[PDB]
RNA sequence: CCGGCGUCUUUUGACGAACAACUGCCCUAUCAGCCAGCGAUGGCCGUGUAGUGGACUGCCAUGGCGUUGACGGGAGCGGGGGAUUAGGGUUCGAUUCCGGAGAGGGAGCCUGAGAAAUAGCUACCACUUCUACGGAGGGCAGCAGGCGCGCAAAUUGCCCAAUGU
RNA sequence: UCUGCGCAUGGCUCAUUACAUCAGACGUAAUCUGCCGCAAAAAUCUUGCGGUCUCCGCAACAUUGGAUAACUUGGCGAAACGC
């Protein structure tokens, strides 16, 4: 079927291959999976690993940290803002690494409200202890911009990371 | 901390992937990019890193210095053919055969394709060093150790 | 997947005729590699001959009455490498296999608490889960919790009666070394120096005894002893010496005076 | 056609006819598999059966 | 009370599978320019695969190879090796061993750790066999054997005793 | 007859084929791997009885549940490794 090749193109002398062998099933392309936003589907595909790799379709939900304070919560993805690759994939809200997100934030506000005998711990992590001006404002209206670091359409999971002020400095300015 | 746009040119940005450099901290602060955060790796073959990689800026992710790439078996030699393309120089070796009837050697030479790391741009006519990494493009195959 | 093997294309240290028979076993897979190892039925078929056919080979080992390691066999092909210590109590004899001098198959008789020794080349060490440290050998066995002082390409003494590592055998500085595969096999002597080369293989300059220095590589080092007066375990029939194409030849006539 | 008719749980089954005629006076297009059928529909020796 | 088998998952040696590269290979210029719309060479981000990769999408760059013979055409499975030669060489390799590829011609697929299997499947094409003609099948470049072909090549035999699986 | 394992190996044939294929040397820190070997394994609220609200109290080689072939019965079709 689909194949993974050199033998079907041209040479750096502009020659073509020519063929004396049918094509393997060890050479093997499939189709691309295409996550977006929506109900969870998943539908596995049976690999020549002899184990199962997952296809993510339509998750609307991702498992996102936050840097640096080394934590992370669930939350719920809404829109896809950006991403490098095209502006047709970020309409349609597809989910493909490295695309910048948005997300509920809810959990971390929480969180962050917690980061007698408890209120002395408090007061001992509110010292040496800042946070970015542009993550505040976000953090406080209750959505965040967040980058989604593992790959969704061989998993059938996404997980992210969100965004630092060098970082987040730029993906803000290209929007 | 903050944006070096000098660098960026990208719908993507770039960062290193090996180290979190995101961090926001004063401590990147009144210094050229030395306390700037950085990933470093020695090649343990006698090929001793440069100060560039270890105190620089530059983000590659096609280089055994900023990066996971690793140098194996081979290691070869070669002049500069042509500085064309980006991040990626001609290498061109050339060496003798001998056939055995006539009892005499002649010169056939090997025109490669090699990625150079930003670190380095040596000029046509320089000798370059080249180590045996992973595929990274169709041709490319190599990468640049060392120039002299 | 192989599962066919053909008598020229089999190791001829196996000593094997080019007539007689089309095929060769090929051995199930396990402690050894193809070209190393040496399978059953050939050993007691071919040299033992307490059997004249392949179908009496498989009458006394799927029964069981012969051992390799301590443990009972009832497998019919199963490899026999270097340093394996095979039992038939029914006979009461214990053969520890070795490299002889000039590439062959040494088998070699031994006291019985001999017999539970066992020398095994490291391999690799790595620490594995719940920080439990292993050792991978040659024979692909699992030396759970080795010493502190372990390092690749040493030997551990092994028991075979119950399992364990006494202490180690390092292959740094002169010590008593003999060599596997490279066709300097079975011969013994003294670690000269050791080179390095980095990236490449790591020659290793050997001096046996009564002189006569060569070469062989690291991966081709198999420690033995502290000194030749420290040795675990005992020598093949010459003593790791070899001799001269001349004197071969003369001492062959010699005898055949008799 | 013909029928064959079993009665479940006891095993018992037999092969009973059935003539064209009473075919041709009920429909064969309203009827398929998994429908249940009333007796009157095969020309009867089968009446009060579903 | 003990022994021998059997199995789930995890772990890594072995037996193999799949990629990549250093060096080498017959004739021909009355074959000298070849390569990029639809990937040619590279960079950047993703996608896919067991995995690396223009393998593939999108974006950006304008490169890559050539008289040290590219590109195209003709002849040819490759090697170990055979023949002949005082030496240097000359010529052969379809064929027992090793490696690759194929099963009428093509393509697609399932299962499996491993297959794009063909005495497995699905379709088309060239053939081809049965049928109270409503339908149902076949693939010898496996061993014998038959037809055809050409100057040219064996028995529709016996046996698992041996050698292996 | 269900179940497990093997049938992808051997065997036979050279049509395609010149940066292909192959031979010597080399890497896979870029990956898969049944059978075989040496080994590893402390998540798991279950079972039975009595009362009783779907709730409790006791007891503890754990005492688990539901179908499907051969088969039997009716059969179909010109035939069919067809049903």
């Amino acid at each position: 079927g689909i194949v993974r090749s050199r033998l079907h193109k041209r040479k750096i002398t502009g020659g073509k291959t020519k063929i004396h062998r049918k094509r393997m099933k060890a050479e093997l392309g499939r189709l691309p999976a295409h996550t977006k936003l929506g109900a969870r589907r998943v539908s596995p595909v049976r690999a020549r690993g002899g184990n199962f790799k997952l296809r993510g379709l339509r998750l609307d939900t991702g498992n996102f940290a936050w840097s640096t304070e080394a934590i992370a919560q669930r939350a719920r993805i809404l829109d896809v803002v950006y991403n490098a690759t095209s502006n047709e994939l970020v309409r349609t809200k597809t989910l493909v690494k490295n695309c910048i997100v948005v997300v509920d934030a809810a959990p971390f506000k929480l969180w962050y409200a917690k980061h007698d005998e408890l209120k002395r711990k408090w007061m001992l992590r509110r010292e040496n202890h800042k946070i970015e001006k542009a993550v505040a404002d976000q953090l406080k209206e209750g959505r965040l911009l967040a980058r989604i670091t593992s790959r969704p359409g061989q998993t059938a999971r996404a997980d992210g990371a969100l965004l630092e002020g060098a970082e987040l400095q730029f993906y803000l300015k290209k929007l | 901390h903050s944006v070096d746009l000098t660098l960026q040119h990208e719908k993507a940005y770039q960062r290193q992937t090996a180290v979190n450099e995101n961090s926001h901290n004063p401590n990147k602060k009144h210094v050229n990019m030395s306390g700037h955060i950085r990933y470093s790796k020695k090649i343990g073959l006698g090929f001793k890193t440069p100060k560039s990689a270890i105190n620089g800026k530059y983000i590659d992710r096609k280089c055994p210095f900023t990066s996971d790439v690793s140098i194996r078996g081979r290691i070869l030699r070669g002049v500069v053919h042509s500085t064309k393309m980006k991040r990626s120089i001609v290498i061109r070796r050339d060496y003798l055969h001998f056939i055995r009837k006539y009892q005499r050697y002649q010169k056939r030479h090997r025109s490669l394709t090699v990625h150079c790391s930003p670190c380095f741009d040596p000029k046509p006519g320089d000798e370059v060093i080249v180590g045996q990494c992973r595929p990274l493009s169709k041709t490319i195959r190599y990468n640049v150790l060392e120039v002299v | 997947t192989k599962k066919h093997l053909k008598r020229l294309y089999a190791p001829k240290d196996w000593m094997l005729s080019k007539l007689t028979g089309v095929f060769a076993p090929r051995p199930r897979a396990g402690p050894h590699k193809l070209r190393e190892c040496m399978t059953l039925m050939i050993i007691i078929r071919n040299r033992l001959k307490y059997a004249l056919n392949a179908a009496e080979a498989q009458m006394i080992l799927r029964q069981g009455l012969v051992c390799v390691d301590g443990k009972p066999r009832k497998d019919t092909k199963y490899p026999v490498g270097f340093m394996d210590v095979v039992e038939i109590p029914r006979t009461g004899d214990r053969f520890r296999i070795l490299y002889d001098v000039k590439g062959r198959f040494a088998l070699v008789k031994v006291g019985e608490a001999e017999g539970n020794i066992k020398l095994l080349k490291v391999e690799n060490v790595y620490t594995s889960t719940g920080r439990i440290p292993v050792a991978m050998t040659h024979d692909g066995h699992r030396i759970r919790y080795p010493d502190p002082r372990t390092h690749r390409g040493d030997t551990l003494v092994y028991n075979l009666k119950e399992k364990k590592v006494v202490d180690l055998i390092k292959s740094s500085n002169g010590k008593v070394v003999m060599v596997t595969g490279g066709a300097n096999r079975g011969r013994i002597g003294e670690i000269m120096s050791i080179e390095r080369h980095p990236g490449a293989f790591d020659i290793a300059r050997l001096k046996d005894a009564a002189g006569h220095e060569f070469a062989t590589r690291a991966s081709n080092i198999f420690v033995i002893g502290k000194d030749m007066q420290s040795v675990p375990v005992t020598l093949p029939k010459q003593q790791g010496l070899r001799i001269n194409v001349i004197q071969e030849r003369e001492e062959k006539l010699i005898a055949a005076e008799a | 056609m013909k029928l064959n008719i079993a009665y479940p749980r006891n095993g018992t089954v037999k092969q009973f006819e059935i003539t064209e005629e009473v075919l041709r006076r009920v429909s064969l297009t309203d009827y398929r598999l998994g429908n249940e059928v009333d007796g009157a529909i095969f020309g009867d020796a089968f009446r009060g059966y579903t």
